[PDB]
């Protein structure tokens, strides 16, 4: 089983401001 | 020490132009020197802080109000009279239907007019020099500010157009991340139905 | 119709200062009037266009190059000297190079009949100039003050747009975080239910 999705967002652990911004910026 | 040079016309010689030069330190209130010249001769007079306030009493005017009238009349309808024979100088104010002596000075004929005229011309050239320099300094600042403005205005344009692309651009990404969570939820449900 | 009034020092009179007033139309090359004054008397002279062209030739100089010399010397590395004789009214100036100087210009001026008229006009011109300048500096001072404000105004407008973006950004993310984390709750739940089911199958195989 994977911990992260193709974009880097965890499937299991909650996220927050700092982490989501990182994931989005990675999406172009 | 400051000075003002005005071009005036005497009642007894509307033909020729004369120059009135007034100089002082801080304010006319503390006394001043007045010089009259026709480009050949020159007449001077000194007015002490003492005399000024003395005049402000004979009139019954606040030393302030009185000095105000002199500033309007001497540093540039005002009328000027001068007698080359008495060296007496006086000016008056002219209102609608009336006129009145506003002041006078006993001037004395200067011994070396040329010196005085040369210093006056020298002052005017320095002033023209200084003013032309300032006109340059202020001309460049006007340029800097013009540029600086365009800069920020551009920043503004770019910033407002970014706040208008935010909602739409962030929502797509949210949909992308979100869809991934949903797919994982589906496969897990699917796997729980397996067993 | 232009003019330049400059102050100059004559060798034969280093004590007193004199004034030189040069006036022309368009260019010096077409000719000019020169006046010298000491504040009491005035001496005047004229130089025609042809006189200038000829003098340039007599000096073995390209005309425009010659007029350039006149500009630097009369209209205020280049060292110039000026001489004047009240007894002859002869005015001349030289350019001082290294160990070698040379006659640059010579004029036979004439003592004026009406010095005062000439001096008055000169002073009058200067005062008018001082006046035109002040007006201009005032017009530029207002334009300066207008831009100082117009910048402060948009500067604020800027900060506000930027601040508004940040508030909207965090606002959006906050909503996203909630929804995403709710799903993660589901995933953790389903995940663990699946493990439980896996351990259940393993117990059935072992006993």
């Amino acid at each position: 089983a994977r911990e992260y999705d193709c974009y880097g967002d965890s499937y299991f652990i909650d996220t927050d401001l700092n982490q989501l911004k990182e994931v989005f910026s990675g999406i172009k | 020490m400051e000075r003002k040079i005005s071009r005036i016309h005497l009642v007894s010689e509307p033909s020729i132009t004369h120059f009135l030069q007034v100089s002082w330190e801080k304010t006319l209130e503390s006394g001043f020197v007045i010089t009259l010249t026709d480009g050949h001769s020159a007449w001077t007079g000194t007015v002490s802080e003492s005399e000024i306030s003395q005049e402000a009493d004979d009139m019954a005017m606040e030393k302030g109000k009185y000095v105000g009238e002199l500033r309007k009349a001497l540093l540039s309808v005002y009328t000027f009279n001068f007698s080359k024979e008495s060296a007496y100088f006086f000016f008056e104010k002219n209102l609608k239907d009336v006129s009145f002596r506003l002041g006078s000075f006993n001037l004395e004929k200067v011994e070396n007019p040329a010196e005085v005229i040369r210093e006056l011309i020298a002052y005017a050239l320095d002033t023209i020099a200084e003013n032309q320099a300032k006109n340059e300094h202020l001309q460049k600042e006007n340029e800097r500010l013009l540029r600086d403005w365009n800069d920020v205005q551009g920043r503004f344009e770019k910033a407002v157009s970014a706040k208008e692309a935010l909602e739409t651009d962030l929502y797509k990404r949210f949909i992308l991340v979100l869809n991934e969570k949903k797919t994982k939820i589906r496969s897990l449900h699917n796997k729980l139905l397996n067993a």
